[PDB]
RNA sequence: GGUACCUAACCAGAAAGCCACGGCUAACUACGUGCCAGCAGCCGCGGUAAUACGUAGGUGGCAAGCGUUGUCCGGAAUUAUUGGGCGUAAAGGGCUCGCAGGCGGUUUCUUAAGUCUGAUGUGAAAGCCCCCGGCUCAACCGGGGAGGGUCAUUGGAAACU
RNA sequence: AUUAGCUAGUUGGUGAGGUAACGGCUCACCAAGGCGACGAUGCGUAGCCGACCUGAGAGGGUGAUCGGCCACACUGGGAC
């Protein structure tokens, strides 16, 4: 069943940073990918790579701490929710934690996240807070 | 982290509350003073006490206070973020303000973050009208909040790629 | 049917006077097509705005001016090139 | 009003004196020597929202209205609205030095001519646009009310310019942070407003 | 020049029981002012069939003239599809 | 609730009653309706004038005026001042205020009336109770 | 309409009241009355020492006004998308089978209905707001912009539904 | 919804009559055609809109003076 994946991709990764776990194994779609790779160039994560299977491929992701003892990740959030959906236009795309958090948003080419698609001054799916 | 007593500290008082207990002869009656105690530089404690006598209960709950001190984010004279301090069936909603509205807060709460010296707060009270729970939930909040450079050095970015 | 007629708003003691092409049968202040331009009377410097040109493009599909804006639209010169622009 | 009784109310003078603040530093009745409680939180915006208007004279209709137009322009609230009552014409009066009282300002503003662009001024937030040359003339030189102004000497405000021959004063660019709040606690106002 | 175009659009039949016309039920669809979901409302016109060329259940492109009958306005144009 | 049980269900409103419900229906001759006219205050004639206790512990006699007003709803209300010149067949105003001890009772009598003369010896709370300033 | 204004000749003289003062809520003292007379928006006050009732003085708020009533919006995150909950506080249907309805695993091409973004025409004028001018700023009166659009035609993008 | 059936020119066509016109707006043939749970029918209430009041905002109430559209002239009907 699990409706949507991206809502058990945020959670599993909440999950395992509040338990704070060292990696995960996610079922890996593209948008798994895309996302997890927009967390690794916002430095959200320190290590990401994905393994193929004929089951679905599978895609590990590795937590970062820089010192002993935080929590980089502070918090995720899913907005986009099936039922009930939510868009952006170019001038109300969000920033929340102003320039502190990011939003990963899904504007008409990639996805994209808050401040680069400010700079392209496009909107789409706004589907993911990382806090 | 303990802080250290070497400060000039205000221990403006919040409230005081007659409290009773019940024995075979009758009631017992105490007070519970709690008052909160903080510099304008940005430490910020509260403190309780119980005593048979008001003035003594003051001096009990400034001690407690002057045990307990917590340091808030300071840069600009406002908040960097939005927050909810969220303890005990208080929420305290913190929003920062451009920097001539002055602090836009209910009484204990405001009472803490003018102690603090914050310039510029928009604050809603969404939960319980308790005035200990007010102070566990907006201490709560204060201690949540982090640096932009502390954001920085732990996404191992720069500030300027941070806000742009 | 359509002219161009003076259409009075402002305070009690001081009017002021909008240039306006609207049909006879509306009321002074009521439904009307376009404004060209304001007039004021209680000011003693002349030579109040007229836009000029839509006024002039009404005068070309035909509408019936009053005696106060016949008079200002001489006074600065917009029906002397209508007239001109009638005989050439 | 009595004029004295604000003062020894609120703690400060008009304009700080030697008077009115020693042998009665307190207003009401036979409650002077039993201990002056601590106001509340309201009691000290209260307090703060008399003390500004007291010093200026203005009604609560009046300041209302302008802390709503100082708000509504842009900069910062508070001392925007300072900067607001400061350019209030019976302050300017003040300021130049031509009253003693605020009071004797406020008359003199009314009845007594102020040639300024104009023969007669009575509403308050009017300002002289520096650039032009224009003068209070000959009508009211000989009276002791202005003969007692150009006789005492006081701390000419930086932010007017004035001349003693001609008796006349004219605006600068802008009043300014270090006279803006001599006394007065900020940030209470508007506080007091919010609710 | 070229006059302006009228209104077309594109559905389902329901019925052709009643004789030169058919009931073509519309799918597009609105949502709400206030919660923001897709919802879907079914509205149905009336067409003019002039040599009963449908079935019911096709997908059939009407555009809209003037009044025909009482609660008749749309018009024929194809017939792109046909059911089973 | 989720999202679609909103969409097919709504959110219905609470519903709030007024205070004062006789001052908010009016009524005409020829027509024998009650439809309304929200009115703040009610001239009616007063049928009887008699005074009991309250309902509290704390006890005190009050005055108790009834009185038909002209839509036709008999209701009690309360005569305010120290004394009365109050009496049957006398046309009386009449506002809507709360009467926390006594029962029943949800109006008040306006001082100041076509008939309600004013108490007297009032020097403070004047304007209220029907007194005027008894030297200039 | 000899109306505002301008010149003038003499008098501080003809021109201030309303409400509150236990807590919320800024501002208190004496005298009468003693579950009586009365107050009250809630807590409640008064059965001989009443800051809660009426006076007298004083203070406090506002000002040609000041209070009460009536109606509506707030504070009410107290019908909660923004912004609530359901073990014991009010709140899980006694449980199942299922129509319509509401949601949908991964990949690859395809259309652009939803989505996002240009162009044009429109959403009249007065209104709110932004910037200037005039009646002794003023209330108001004007001059130029911003929109209150799931609006109609058309171009572009294909990540998501 | 403590209003589940409504429609007895209403249903569409053929023609024939038709105010400036399109049209059951009227006469001859077939259908219970058409409309309804996405609320038809019925009961109650109401002129509507630019706007106004409140609210930080989403949103909640009001339709006065100014402006646009509509309806009525003691209550009905009628035509010149």
């Amino acid at each position: 069943v699990m409706t949507d994946p991206i809502a058990d991709m945020l959670t599993r990764i909440r999950n395992a940073n509040m338990v704070r776990h060292e990696k995960l194994e996610i079922p890996a779609s593209k948008l798994k990918r895309e996302i997890a790779e927009i967390l690794k160039r916002e430095g959200f994560i320190r290590d990401v790579e994905f393994v193929e299977d004929s089951k679905q491929g599978i895609i590990r992701v590795f937590l970062k701490y820089g010192q002993n003892n935080e929590r980089v990740i502070t918090g995720l959030k899913r907005i986009s929710k099936p039922g009930l959906r939510v868009y952006a236009k170019s001038n109300e795309v969000p920033r929340v934690l102003n320039g502190l958090g990011i939003a990963i948003i899904s504007t008409s080419q990639g996805v994209l996240t808050d401040k680069e698609a400010r700079a392209k001054q496009a909107g789409g799916e706004v589907l993911a807070y990382v806090w | 982290r303990i802080d250290p007593s070497k400060l000039e500290l205000e221990e403006r008082l919040v409230t005081v509350n007659r409290v009773a207990k019940v024995v075979k002869g009758g009631r017992r009656f105490r007070f519970a003073a709690l008052v909160v105690v903080g510099d304008k530089n940005g430490h910020v404690g509260f403190g309780t006490g119980k005593a048979q006598e008001v003035p003594e209960a003051i001096r009990k709950a400034v001690e407690d206070a002057k045990k307990n001190l917590i340091e808030v984010p300071m840069v600009g004279t406002t908040i960097p973020h939005e927050i909810i301090g969220r303890f005990g069936a208080g929420n305290i909603l913190l929003k920062p303000a451009s920097e001539g509205t002055g602090v836009i807060a209910g009484g204990p709460v405001r009472a803490v973050l003018e102690l603090a010296g914050v310039a510029d707060i928009l604050s809603k009270s969404l939960g319980s009208n308790t005035p200990i729970n007010m102070i566990r939930a907006t201490l709560q909040g204060l201690s949540e909040l982090k640096r932009a450079e502390d954001v920085a050095k732990l996404r191992g970015k720069s500030v300027e790629e941070l806000l742009g | 049917a359509v002219k161009i007629r003076l259409k009075r708003m402002g305070a009690k003691k001081s009017p002021f006077y909008r240039i306006v092409v609207a049909d006879s049968r509306s009321p002074r202040d009521g439904r009307f097509i376009e404004t060209v331009g304001t007039y004021n009377p209680v000011a003693k410097p002349a030579e109040v705005k007229i836009d000029e040109e839509l006024a002039l493009k009404w005068l070309q599909t035909g509408a019936k001016p009053s005696d106060t804006v016949r008079n200002l639209f001489s006074s600065q010169g917009i029906m002397e090139k209508f007239h001109n622009a009638k005989q050439g | 009003g009595p004029s004295w009784k604000l003062s020894r109310r609120l703690g400060i003078s008009l304009s700080g004196t030697g008077k009115e603040l020693e042998k009665r530093p307190y207003a009401p009745g036979p409650h002077g020597p039993g201990q002056r409680k601590k106001l509340s939180e309201y009691g000290l915006q209260l307090q703060e929202k008399q003390k500004l208007r007291h010093m200026y004279g203005v009604n609560e209709r009046q300041f209302r209205t302008l802390f709503d137009k100082a708000g509504k322009l842009a900069g910062k609230h508070g001392e925007n609205f300072m900067i607001l009552l400061d350019s209030r014409l019976d302050n300017v009066v003040y300021k130049l030095g031509l009253a003693r009282t605020r009071r004797q300002a406020r008359q003199l503003v009314n009845h007594g001519h102020i040639l300024v662009d104009g023969s007669r001024v009575d509403i308050p937030s009017y300002l002289v646009k520096p650039g032009q040359t224009i003068g209070v003339r000959e009508k009211s030189r000989n009276l002791s009310i202005i003969k007692e102004s150009v006789e005492v000497n006081n701390f000419v405000p930086e932010y007017l310019t004035f001349d003693a021959e001609k008796l006349e004063g004219t605006f600068t660019r802008l009043p300014e942070r270090s006279e803006l709040a001599p006394e007065i606690n900020e940030a209470l106002i508007v506080e007091f407003y919010s609710r | 020049s070229e006059r302006n175009q009228r209104k077309v659009y594109q559905g389902r039949v329901v019925s052709d029981k009643m004789d030169k016309t058919i009931t073509v039920v519309v799918e597009t669809y609105k949502k709400h002012t206030l919660y923001g979901k897709r919802v879907k409302y079914s509205k149905k016109f009336k067409a003019h069939d002039e040599n009963n060329q449908a079935k019911i259940g096709d997908i059939v492109k009407i555009m809209e003239t003037r009044p025909l009958s009482a609660t008749k306005r749309f018009r024929l144009v194809e017939v792109v599809e046909e059911a089973v | 609730p989720t999202i679609n049980q909103l969409i097919r269900k709504g959110r219905v409103s609470k519903v709030e009653n007024s205070k004062s419900p006789a001052l908010n229906k009016g009524y005409n001759s020829f027509k024998k309706e009650h439809t309304n006219v929200s009115s703040p205050q009610k001239r009616g004639v007063c049928t009887r004038v008699g005074t009991m206790t309250p309902k509290k512990p704390n006890s005190a006699l009050r005055k108790y005026a009834r009185v038909r007003l002209t839509n036709g709803i008999e209701v009690t209300a309360y005569i305010p001042g120290i004394g009365h010149n109050l009496q049957e067949h006398s046309v009386v105003l009449i506002r809507g205020g709360r009467v926390k001890d006594l029962p029943g009772v949800r109006y008040h009598i306006v001082r100041g009336a076509l008939d309600t003369a004013g108490v007297e010896n009032r020097a403070q709370g004047r304007s209220k109770y029907g007194t005027k300033k008894p030297k200039a």
